[PDB]
């Protein structure tokens, strides 16, 4: 009984894992926008010098 | 004659004694059956959950 009691509350923690980690995984990854920010500022710093 | 009478009562009084014996045997088991049934369900649900 205290085991299946504590297993359903791990279960309980597991689904609000998923039901955030769902809603993250609609938006795109965090690596990639690093990169992509770093590309845009060093592209927003020559049109800077430029203008 | 007395004697046959006397070792037929006696056995007659073994066989009561231990009957009662195995009757309430039979029930204490039978407690213990229900026990188990519900000790494996509740493993099986875990085992599920």
């Amino acid at each position: 009984k205290k085991q299946i009691l504590q297993a359903k509350r791990i279960r309980k923690n597991r689904q609000e894992y998923d039901a955030l980690a769902k809603v993250i995984q609609h938006h795109p990854d965090r690596h990639e926008t690093l990169k992509e920010l770093e590309a845009l500022g060093k592209e927003l710093e020559h049109l800077s010098h430029i203008k | 004659k007395k004697l046959n009478r006397l070792a037929h009562i006696r056995l007659k009084k073994g066989r009561d004694q231990t009957h009662e014996a195995k009757q309430k045997v039979d029930a204490y088991h039978l407690q213990l059956q229900n026990l188990l049934y519900e000790v494996m369900h509740l493993q099986k649900e875990i085992t599920k959950c």
